């Protein structure tokens, strides 16, 4: 159908939307753009601070959220009700030193795999991390695979392991865990750790329509 | 051709005009009388001590250009 | 109607019996009877809307008042008139056993070969959209527009409107597809679609209907049960950028050229300055000559 392409910016990602239509893609200045992925137009267009390498756009299948990942140690989310597009971006829990694969799930999650190997599920409704994910050392985590409905899971591990399991059955245990700290009263920002909206100068905001 | 305000504006449009015809546009426009007779009788007398001499205050060098 | 140069006239309902009928030189366009269809109109390669007689030689009517195409050619009820697209980026209303102009919109605003026009049940407040990705709704001579029925971002668009003039089926060479309520203004929502790059919603001939054509090639065979303000910042808006346009382009036109053309003319006539500088002062030039020697 088409190729999009550049003058000079590098490419570094972008996707399609897979229960609608609509294609954002993004540049190695962090600049994230929509598409009218049919005429070859940028109907959205941004300018970033954050010039990120081997970014990926993670797109929903309603693609009214979009996240950015890259090496640097950044996490954007986008949210369409709002404007800009990419309304803010926040740094992530201590020890994550770049994010290499983002990737969205039915609910308001997303899969994430850092560079310190750590992988983690975040809930962007609040841009907070759900589950975190650890093994031996090398040996390791080295990728992943969400199958939406029960988020039946493929994952490969350094450590040789196939997995073998499905992340809505591990939410269990951070659904439980967090629902008996419920009974005192335990913050999810807290939980989470909830990555507070930071400064301009760092952001990826983008305006699309 | 000739016409003081043809030629103001050909000068201007079409910018100068060219060196063969200095004679024409000049002449009409200057009111020259071509006076030649009286022209001639500047030219021969003999040697003229106020201008030997020019290139000690405007050394062109070119022997015809300062002749 | 097809790449025919003809239109195809197959015989009714089912099992192949039919000919071959000569129309201009090229693609068809959607076509479209009278009510009674003593005439069956074609939007026909000569950029003009055919009339045909039922099935007729010669022509009955054909009239152009476009400049490149045909994109549509729909007849209104109890009207003279009818209306359609073309690659001009005009709507045309044209009275057809008349052949003459009665109104025109032009860019009203369509990019590229415009799609499918259709009407009001009326005949009247017509629809058209094009490559661009919206749909106007505008009315006859009175050539006024009600909104901007935004379309899809599409390479190119297409629709039908329900028979009751209730909804705009929004299709296009995309395979989102989108339904509009004209009673409301209100885009309703965007359907699932789930893979229809529709070229066209053609409705049944009364009542729930399609949505086919496109990459799915199955023809999509569809049975919505669901069958049974904007204008004014247009309002200049656009309405002075054509003459705000206007002034100063002329005057660049005849500064450049017009001048620079007729000021050539200096130098054709100065070149033979010189014939009468040879014999206009030449008397001195030569009696100096002499006199100098």
């Amino acid at each position: 159908i088409k190729t999009l392409f550049a003058k000079a910016s590098y490419f570094a990602t972008g996707s399609l939307t897979p229960n609608g239509q609509s294609l954002i893609t993004s540049f190695q200045d962090g600049n994230v753009y929509v598409w009218n992925l049919n005429n070859f137009e940028v109907t959205a267009k941004s300018e970033v601070e954050e010039n990120m390498k081997n970014q990926k756009i993670s797109v929903s299948a309603d693609s009214s959220r979009f996240v950015i990942g890259g090496s640097t140690a950044y996490l954007y989310y986008c949210d369409i009700s709002h404007s800009p597009l990419c309304i803010s971006s926040f740094a992530l829990p201590s020890g994550s030193t770049s994010v290499k694969k983002i990737k969205f799930t039915h609910g308001n999650y997303l899969g994430i795999i850092t560079d310190n190997q750590v992988f983690y599920a975040i809930d962007s409704s609040t841009n907070q991390i759900a589950l975190e994910f650890r093994l031996p050392k090398n040996k390791g985590i080295t990728d992943f695979d969400i199958n939406p409905n029960n988020l039946e899971i493929l994952i490969v591990s350094g450590n040789g392991e196939i997995f073998k399991y499905d992340l809505q059955k591990l939410f269990i245990m951070e659904m439980n865990q967090q629902q008996r700290l419920l009974e005192r009263g335990i913050e999810s920002s807290l939980v989470y750790n909830v990555l507070k909206p930071g400064n301009q100068n760092h952001s990826l905001k983008f305006e699309s329509h | 051709f000739l016409d003081r305000e043809k030629l103001r504006e050909f000068l201007s449009r079409f910018g100068y005009f060219p060196e063969k015809h200095r004679v024409v546009v000049w002449n009409y426009l200057l009111k020259l009388p071509s006076n030649y007779e009286a022209f001639d009788n500047l030219a021969r007398k003999g040697l003229h001590p106020n201008y030997l001499n020019l290139k000690s205050t405007f050394p062109i060098q070119s022997d015809k250009l300062y002749y | 109607c097809g790449q025919d140069r003809q239109i195809r006239l197959w015989q009714n309902t089912v099992q192949s019996k039919c000919s071959i009928i000569k129309a201009h030189c090229g693609a068809i366009r959607s076509m479209s009877f009278s009510a009674d269809g003593g005439y069956l109109l074609s939007s026909s390669d000569d950029k003009t809307l055919k009339l045909w007689r039922l099935q007729d030689k010669k022509f009955m009517c054909s009239f152009a008042g476009h400049k490149n195409w045909v994109r549509s050619g729909v007849i209104s009820p109890d009207m003279r008139l009818v209306a359609s697209g073309s690659d001009d980026k005009t709507v045309m209303l044209w009275d057809l056993n008349f052949q003459k102009i009665v109104s025109k919109y032009s860019t009203s605003d369509h990019m590229d070969t415009v799609s499918q026009v259709l009407f009001h049940p009326d005949g009247t407040c017509l629809i058209s959209s094009s490559f661009d990705h919206k749909i106007k709704i505008t009315d006859i001579r009175s050539n006024k527009l009600i909104q901007h029925y935004n379309a899809h971002d599409a390479q190119v668009n297409s629709i039908s409107i329900h028979p009751t003039g209730y909804f705009l089926a929004s299709a296009g060479s995309d395979s989102k597809i989108k339904i509009w309520d004209l009673r409301q203004g209100r885009q309703i929502y965007t359907l699932y679609s789930n893979d229809k790059d529709i070229t066209t919603v053609q409705f049944n001939q009364s009542g729930d209907y399609f949505a086919t054509g496109g990459s799915q090639n199955l023809c999509m065979v569809w049975k919505t049960n669901f069958d049974q303000q904007p204008k004014l910042v247009v309002n200049n808006g656009t309405a002075t950028y054509p003459s705000n346009f206007v002034p100063k382009v002329e005057e660049e036109n005849i500064m450049t050229e017009a001048i620079a053309a007729s000021m050539q003319q200096i130098y054709s006539r100065l070149d033979t300055m010189f014939q009468y500088m040879t014999n206009l002062e030449n008397r001195v030039v030569q009696s100096e000559q002499l006199q100098k020697s």
